């Protein structure tokens, strides 16, 4: 877009126318134318459905043909025749309307359709398809809250699956940093299963910040709504000639039509649901006494299938896409021358134009796409090479 | 509640001044008044090339939304 | 009791005078009195450049809420 | 949305100067003015050599796109 | 209410003085009446050079808006 | 409790602006409004090309789910 | 769950514009109006060798798939 | 799949210019043309000895398989 | 397959040269253009003793099977 006026103003200009021458012377015247300026048609102002998730978008357009000078141328121268013247211154003269100087452009009158070619609109589709499902938009409101609390999960089974293997190797001494802890304190015990008893206050809390950010995403976060939004626009250049217206013146004119498709999206699957109505056991209500130390691995059924299922691509459901056509460029005639014448510074004519307008059916395949869940971050593709190479292998 | 016949600015710029309605109305009368000159051959369809502006000034310009 | 065919005041905003029922009755006339050139070609289709906001006006004014 | 009556530059590109019907409506005149001789011969019908390209040059450049 | 066949100023500056309408009344007698001098060559059609700006005037300046 | 008729959005995805209806009730005039030129010929049936981006989209655009 | 109404393709190449569609509208002209010259004889029926490429794009481009 | 509308080649072999269609349409305007001098006894019936090979080239030439 | 509006030669042989229409429009400008002295009495109607036998050749000589 640029600067464009809206008035209607006329000149008098004499021959311164133318111157013358024749021578010286021368013257013448011238022328113143117324002749008339510019032009603008009228303000076409509708209006949308509104619920209660998403507001639709509503078709809006302007446009304007300014006329400059006339360148114116021277043519014348011258021659013348017748014668014366013538011367151368441127223225002769010869003016012309500014209601008529849209010849050398494929836009209609209501400045709101706009002849696209076929080496445009195809490739302003394949490039916005290829970055949604390879991991590449932008997040939302929603999405926000929802992959603050889920980073956490996955950040505590750092300090606490590194911590368990420890114990079965020999190593305390490593044990004792991730835990927030000190290295100053000795041991009772001797045995494998009697030296974890000794530090149970060490992962008390780290049990209770599990099952805080865990009960809030799959009865909260998997209930609402994640909108999300992709910016891509496509913009080439178009020299015609014309054867023438018215014147014859043738017216030889230029023009650059631009397209920025914006389609709004959400995430749907019907195997999402499973994960949510599982439960999860507590630590509070189990006494750890008779329970031997070969709990931890068959604790983390629940929970490690989150870790697996949030990286696999899941599909989406569209909405309601715009597609904005906005075109810029000028038309020197151368116116035628015328014759013769011477021377131258030779009577010549320039004229500019600037349209917008936001279009209403998006393009997606029936077919499905896989889309690359947002929740593939630094922090949560660690707690799987800690799984799949200690606790499973 | 309010009204459910519009909300959409459709038939605005579809059947209007500035649209493509003023370009079908323009060429009825020299595909008949031009070719007349065979069995009539005077002039009397010559008032046409004025009140075409006017007509469809007077008559789009009554409600303007 | 009072009642209950009213209340709303929903076919008021709907069929009114500042509701749509005027912009799609504006545009009925244009639609084949600018393109009947090729058929009749006379001066007749006239007398309704003006009966529109009459005909408006003393059938909305009658009751009136 | 937009209108679908135009957007594809095809009525445009036949009724117009740079068409064909700029020369059919040129040997309609030689057509009947030159063999009307018989019953009157009078210069009468001899007004049309110029007003042809007038009458497309007035209502033409009414719209022009 | 008032009325709605005007209150655009669009006819008067069609079809008055300082338009395009003196111009197309003044070389219709000299298209005719300055070659008819063939058939009849008598000094008879020399009376309409001064009715051109008289009859413009007792019919433009009767009501003047 | 909540409603059972819904909760699948099946009938939106097929009834809809974006499905398959829209392309089913476009070509059903020009396959009848193309072909009664053998007994009527005449230019009557041309006021549905523009009637029909219209209706689709006052009707859908009602509920919204 | 999707639509179950499409998804074959099939009236996309029957009803369209690179089909036997445009074949059947072409000749439906001159079966009727290169004939009537018995009973009518008079130039009236010429405005439809033009109009067949025109309504079957302003049908067709509605939505395209 | 494709298309069933076609794949025999019938109605173009029957109606075309290599048929018996540019017969019967050849026929028809002597067969009142050179009748109607009883009546009328005018020159005007003369203008379509060459309107049939310009209608039939801009009516069969239009899609052409 | 091949055509069926042919393959017996029936219509050529009743409407051409060497048949009898011929005969019937050599004898109706006779019929009215030797009797139309009473009221007229003058010398017009001599412009057919030509063009019957110019008629038949430009309009029977187009195809020619
Ligand atoms: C080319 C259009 O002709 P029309 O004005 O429809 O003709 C009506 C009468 O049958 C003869 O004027
Ligand atoms: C010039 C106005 O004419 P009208 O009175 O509208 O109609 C009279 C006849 O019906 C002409 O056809
Ligand atoms: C001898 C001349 O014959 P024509 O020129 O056919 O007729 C003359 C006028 O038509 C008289 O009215
Ligand atoms: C003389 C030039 O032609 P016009 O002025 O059309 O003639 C009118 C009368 O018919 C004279 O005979
Ligand atoms: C056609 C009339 O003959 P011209 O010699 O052209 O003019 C002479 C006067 O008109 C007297 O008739
Ligand atoms: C010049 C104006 O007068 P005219 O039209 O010549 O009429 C007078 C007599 O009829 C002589 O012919
Ligand atoms: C274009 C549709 O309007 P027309 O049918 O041409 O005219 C209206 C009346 O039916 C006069 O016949
Ligand atoms: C003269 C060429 O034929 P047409 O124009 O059909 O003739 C009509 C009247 O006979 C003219 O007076």
């Amino acid at each position: 877009m640029r600067a464009f006026s809206t008035l209607d103003r006329e000149n008098e200009t004499f021959v311164p126318s133318v111157r013358v021458y024749a021578d010286g012377e021368t013257e013448d015247n011238s022328f113143s134318l117324k002749y008339r300026s510019n032009w603008t048609p009228g303000r076409f102002n509708s209006t949308g459905a509104k619920t209660k998730q998403w507001h639709y978008p509503s078709p809006y357009s302007r446009g304007a043909l300014s006329v400059t000078s006339i360148d114116q141328g021277a043519y014348k121268r011258s021659g013348s025749s017748w014668g014366r013247p013538y011367e151368e211154k441127a223225g002769f003269g010869f003016s012309l309307d500014a209601r008529s100087c849209y010849s050398l452009f494929p836009v209609s009158q209501n400045l709101t359709y706009i002849e696209v070619p076929q080496n445009v609109a195809n490739r302003a589709s394949t490039e916005v398809l290829q970055k949604v499902t390879q991991g590449n938009f932008n997040l939302g409101v929603a999405l926000a809250e929802a992959r603050s609390t889920a980073s956490q999960l996955a950040t505590q089974t750092i300090a606490l699956v590194k911590a368990y293997t420890a114990a079965r190797r020999g190593n305390w001494r490593q044990a004792l940093r991730y835990l927030a802890l000190n290295e100053d304190r000795k041991f009772r015990s001797k045995h494998v299963a009697g030296r974890w008893l000794e530090l149970q206050f060490g992962w008390l809390p780290l049990m209770s910040d599990i099952q805080g950010a865990y009960e809030m995403l799959t009865k909260v976060h998997l209930q609402e709504f994640l909108p999300m939004r992709a910016v891509r626009q496509v913009g080439t250049n178009i020299k015609l000639d014309g054867r023438l217206s018215y014147p014859a013146a043738n017216f030889q004119t230029t023009c650059n039509i631009s397209r920025r498709i914006v389609i709004w999206f959400y995430i749907n699957d019907a195997r999402l649901a499973w994960l949510s109505s599982l439960g999860i056991l507590n630590p509070l209500g189990i006494v750890w006494e008779k329970v031997p130390f070969s709990f931890v691995v068959d604790w983390l059924l629940p929970v490690g299938n989150m870790l697996e299922g949030l990286t696999a691509p899941v599909g989406c459901s569209y909405m309601s896409g715009t597609v904005t056509d906005v075109i810029t460029g000028e038309s020197i005639i151368s116116v035628d021358a015328p014759y013769g014448w011477t021377v131258e510074r030779q009577g010549t004519a320039k004229a500019q134009i600037s349209a917008m307008h936001r279009g209403v059916q998006s393009v997606w395949p029936t077919t499905g796409a896989y889309v690359k869940s947002p929740f593939s971050m630094v922090h949560t593709l660690d707690a799987l090479a800690l799984i799949r190479q200690r606790l499973s292998r | 509640q309010d009204l459910m016949a519009s909300g959409n600015t459709t038939v605005k710029a579809t059947f209007g001044k500035d649209s493509s309605v003023v370009k079908w109305v323009v060429l009825a009368e020299v595909l008949v008044g031009a070719v007349m000159y065979m069995m009539t051959k005077n002039v009397k369809f010559l008032a046409g090339f004025a009140i075409i502006s006017v007509f469809i000034a007077v008559g789009m310009a009554v409600v303007g939304l």
